[PDB]
């Protein structure tokens, strides 16, 4: 009979749905069992990064006070089934919403989340092939076009998220002031005692050539962002094994 | 005719909402178009506005009943589709009468969520 | 709404020595080699480590006053407190250090002159000067002699030893 | 099932002119289609396709302006619709000022109702545009 | 060197650096390396039919850009 | 400025939004 | 001989595509091998190639039907298989008769695609 075949036909098709969505797992799993490494080496690479750009302001004068644009680089994967991270970093973005903020986000589903939402507050995003390792260039390419975007920016932000364990992945920020506010308040944190735990850093730097700090501003800048994108990477794979899991007891209720 | 459009609305709104569930059974309800979630959460208060309790079962569901006239279910509903109650909570629509009572449970859930709030920070 | 920084997740921090303060007499560099957001030695208890800034060579031991330094293409030496020499070579980066004894070098890329080969160099070096008689511009040549100043450094380095 | 292209921009609104609530005369029908056809439709949004056809049909924006030079083809002369099934639209007889007609009515509409549709935002002039296009649907 | 006058920023110096470094890795060990030195990222902006716009204000080939 | 010159239900509605909104916003302060 | 293993070649990449095609529509055509790819690019075209329009169904169809005989059906299936019409566009292989129609097909799509460019240029 055609409706008894209908339902074997229907239960067929799932039978390859569970078996082509467990082997996502299983490559997965090993994306997450390889990339596993850098929970151990992490942490011990920023370390001098956090003196020159470490600063807990308070989120509405930073904002509030935008006389330039705040172009913003946000991190999100080009692969979907990758859990709510795609959009919850779109919800971020919303919430600090502004005239001067503009977007440069990374990522397929970056290139095409923003894009819908704000067809102003867009220019372009990256689309990058995650065949390779994580490298150095890829970030050095991501800041030159930010700066490309609206080099007369008051700040480059990075929305990324950090793989805390297996099973939590927060939202974390990098804040990166241009050149000219950040010489300036490497210039305080010098001269006055505010600021002591960078007083000597900021003297530090103050004797070389500007070349030399404009290089430091440089190479820093990347390795922040060389520490997001190598962050969601971790973040994407263990959220594409904690909702594929999610989809592996809808696909046997069902 | 305002009666005609808004349940034509309704029902197209349910209808839509129907077929994306199946998606959101398997994947899940984050793989969706970021317009389609908005339908999703129209539909789902629109689902639970539905209900109604009855001053027949008053010992069943332990509430008191509601009468609704037909010009305030009419007049609720379609500011719903409108969108201009989108801020208000997904479980004030539930068990309720006409929109005031959403309303009025609504402030009540404000309330409560207030006072945890004030208990979290206070326990700083 | 806010977030938390991505620092306070990277809790290891540097230690800075009050300038006020009595002096310690130390017989260990604590080393940090890392490339690309990985650390090739962390926190290593080294005799001493020799790098190559646009300046020139400097020579790190314990006790090393404060500086900056900008590494050019170039190898970097690390001398063990046992008498073992360690010899990467780095295509740039960074080199800070501190006076508490610690000296963190971040490079974009160190590769142990131990994978590295000279015969592939010698044409390489062949090529990329042939290259750079047909590069179109003045911005396609400076880019050539980049290669070239490398590839130089790369030949030169492994002559030595 | 698999982008804004032409068959992609022409095919949802034929299905909007698909909704219907009463019978529609033939010269009324196949005139909507061909309009929509050609690409007469393309800068009418989705939504307004319905009050175009209305407009179309129960009136005539060229004589309303002052701009209607057709001799005959116009859309209040019902016996028009014998001829269009005699010689078809794509004949030179008709073919003429059929496009006149819906240019000049593109024209029009555009300019004179489109634009102020789109300038809507008091909530009063928001569900008074939403009661005229959903009566449209049941009148054309 | 002589790079900085024709505008080329230090962190395009140090890619070239980079590429060339492996270059030179022994053919058994540049495939680990050769991992880090592959530009295989590209822009594009919303175009608005729901295609894409390729806008690169940056070279993205390092060894020619 | 020459319309400067000469010139309950759903009041109801509208409070009660306000008061919910604003609790809802007040909440998110503190 | 020829017309045998033709045959099967041919069944058995419709039997692959149709494996595929669950993988498709689960990961998304992003995540297929280059080899899949190449199995799907040509596989859609024998599905759309063997598509033929019938001298009686013109009305049906409102085009010309097509007889195509037996030697051009094994020399143009045989070419598709081994990747000679890589390059030819997907579509041409829609409701036509032998390979010959299948390239002026081709020829005809890409005159009116200069021809749409041309209008946007002007544009
Ligand atoms: O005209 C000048 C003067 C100074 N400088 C630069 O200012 C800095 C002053 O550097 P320092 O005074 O701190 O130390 P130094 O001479 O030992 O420096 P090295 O050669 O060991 O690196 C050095 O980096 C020097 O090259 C110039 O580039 N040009």
């Amino acid at each position: 009979s055609g409706k008894l075949r209908l339902y074997k036909e229907k239960l067929e098709g799932y039978n390859r749905f569970y078996s082509i969505v467990k082997t996502i797992k299983m490559v997965t799993l090993a994306k997450y069992r390889a990339a596993q490494g850098r929970i151990r080496t992490r942490d011990f690479s920023l370390r001098y990064t956090e003196l020159a750009f470490s600063k807990p302001q308070a989120s509405r004068d930073a904002v509030v006070a935008a006389k330039n644009a705040l172009v913003y680089i946000p991190i999100t994967t080009n692969r979907g089934s990758c859990g709510a991270l795609n959009s919850n970093i779109v919800r971020c973005i919303d919430s600090v919403v502004s005239s001067k903020m503009v977007l440069m986000p990374v990522g397929k589903r970056g290139i095409d989340s923003f894009s819908k939402l704000y067809p102003d507050e867009f220019r372009y995003g990256i689309i990058n092939d995650m065949k390779e390792s994580m490298h150095f260039g890829y970030a050095t390419f991501v800041i030159e076009n930010a700066y490309e975007v609206s080099k007369d920016a008051d700040r480059y932000q990075v929305i990324f998220n950090r793989f805390v364990s297996a099973g939590v992945q927060r939202n974390a920020v990098y804040n990166i002031p241009s050149y000219e506010k950040w010489k300036e308040d490497l210039a305080d944190a010098a001269s006055s005692d505010n600021q002591k735990n960078r007083y000597l850093f900021a003297n530090a730097l103050q004797n070389e050539e500007e070349q030399l700090i404009r290089d430091f501003f440089d190479f820093h800048a990347a390795l922040a962002v060389l520490n997001a994108v190598g962050e969601n990477e971790l973040s994407e794979q263990a959220a594409r094994l904690v909702a594929v899991e999610g989809q592996l007891t809808n696909i046997s209720s069902l | 005719v305002d009666h005609y459009n808004v349940a034509q609305d309704v029902v197209q709104m349910l209808t839509k909402y129907r077929e994306l569930q199946d998606i959101i059974a398997v994947l899940g309800i984050d793989e969706l178009s970021e317009e389609d979630k908005l339908i999703v959460d129209r539909a789902r208060k629109l689902v639970k506005f539905l209900s109604q309790p009855f001053q027949v079962a008053e010992v069943f569901t332990g509430m008191t009943g509601h009468y609704v006239q037909l010009d305030d279910t009419i007049d609720s509903f379609s500011g719903l589709l409108m969108g201009t109650y989108d801020q208000v909570p997904e479980m004030a629509f539930y068990m309720v009468g006409g929109i005031n009572s959403v309303l009025e449970k609504a402030k009540k859930m404000a309330e409560e969520a207030a006072e945890l709030e004030k208990m979290r920070r206070a326990r700083v | 709404h806010d977030l938390p920084e991505g620092f306070e997740f990277m809790e290891h921090k540097v230690v800075n020595k009050d300038i006020h303060a009595p002096h310690e007499n130390l017989e260990t560099l604590r080393l940090t080699l890392t490339r690309q957001d990985e650390f090739l030695l962390r926190e290593e208890p080294v005799k001493c480590v020799t790098v190559t800034g646009t300046n020139g060579e400097y020579g790190i031991y314990p006790g090393h006053a404060y500086k900056i330094v900008q590494l050019n293409p170039s190898p970097l030496t690390v001398e063990y407190t046992d008498g073992t020499t360690k010899k990467y070579f780095v295509s740039g980066g960074f080199a800070h250090i501190n006076n508490e004894g610690s000296c963190d070098v971040n490079t974009v890329e160190c590769t142990l002159l131990d994978d590295l080969d000279l015969a592939i160099a010698e044409k390489e070096l062949a090529a990329q000067q042939a290259a750079l008689g047909s590069a179109k511009d003045d911005k396609a040549k400076s880019v050539v002699e980049i290669r070239i100043s490398v590839i130089e450094a790369v030949i030169a380095a492994l002559k030595h030893h | 099932a698999d982008v804004q292209t032409i068959p992609m921009i022409r095919g949802a609104r034929f299905v909007a002119l698909f909704n219907q609530k009463q019978p529609s005369y033939f010269m009324n029908a196949i005139v909507s289609l061909y309009a929509c056809l050609n690409g007469y439709l393309d800068d009418v949004k989705v939504q307004y396709v319905k009050f175009y056809e209305y407009l179309l049909v129960h009136r005539d924006l060229g004589i309303m302006y002052g701009t209607a030079k057709n001799k005959f083809f116009y859309m209040y002369v019902q016996e028009l619709n014998y001829l269009i099934r005699f010689f078809t639209l794509n004949s030179p007889i008709l073919h003429g000022e059929l496009e006149e007609m819906l240019k000049q009515h593109t024209h029009l509409f555009l300019q004179h109702y489109q634009s102020k549709m789109n300038a809507i935002k008091s909530e009063k002039d928001v569900k008074a545009l939403k009661n005229l296009l959903y009566s449209c649907k049941r009148a054309v | 060197s002589s790079w900085r006058d024709h505008g080329i920023s230090y962190l395009k110096y140090l890619n070239v650096c980079t590429e060339t470094l492996h270059s030179t890795v022994k053919e058994s060990r540049r495939a680990k390396y050769e991992r880090w030195s592959k530009p295989c990222y590209t822009a594009q902006r919303p175009d608005g039919a729901g295609g894409q716009e390729t806008i690169d204000k940056v070279p993205i080939h390092t060894k020619d850009y | 400025e020459a319309a400067e010159r000469n010139p309950t239900g759903d009041n109801a509605r509208d409070r009660l939004l306000k008061e919910v909104l604003a609790l809802q916003a007040r909440i998110n302060q503190r």
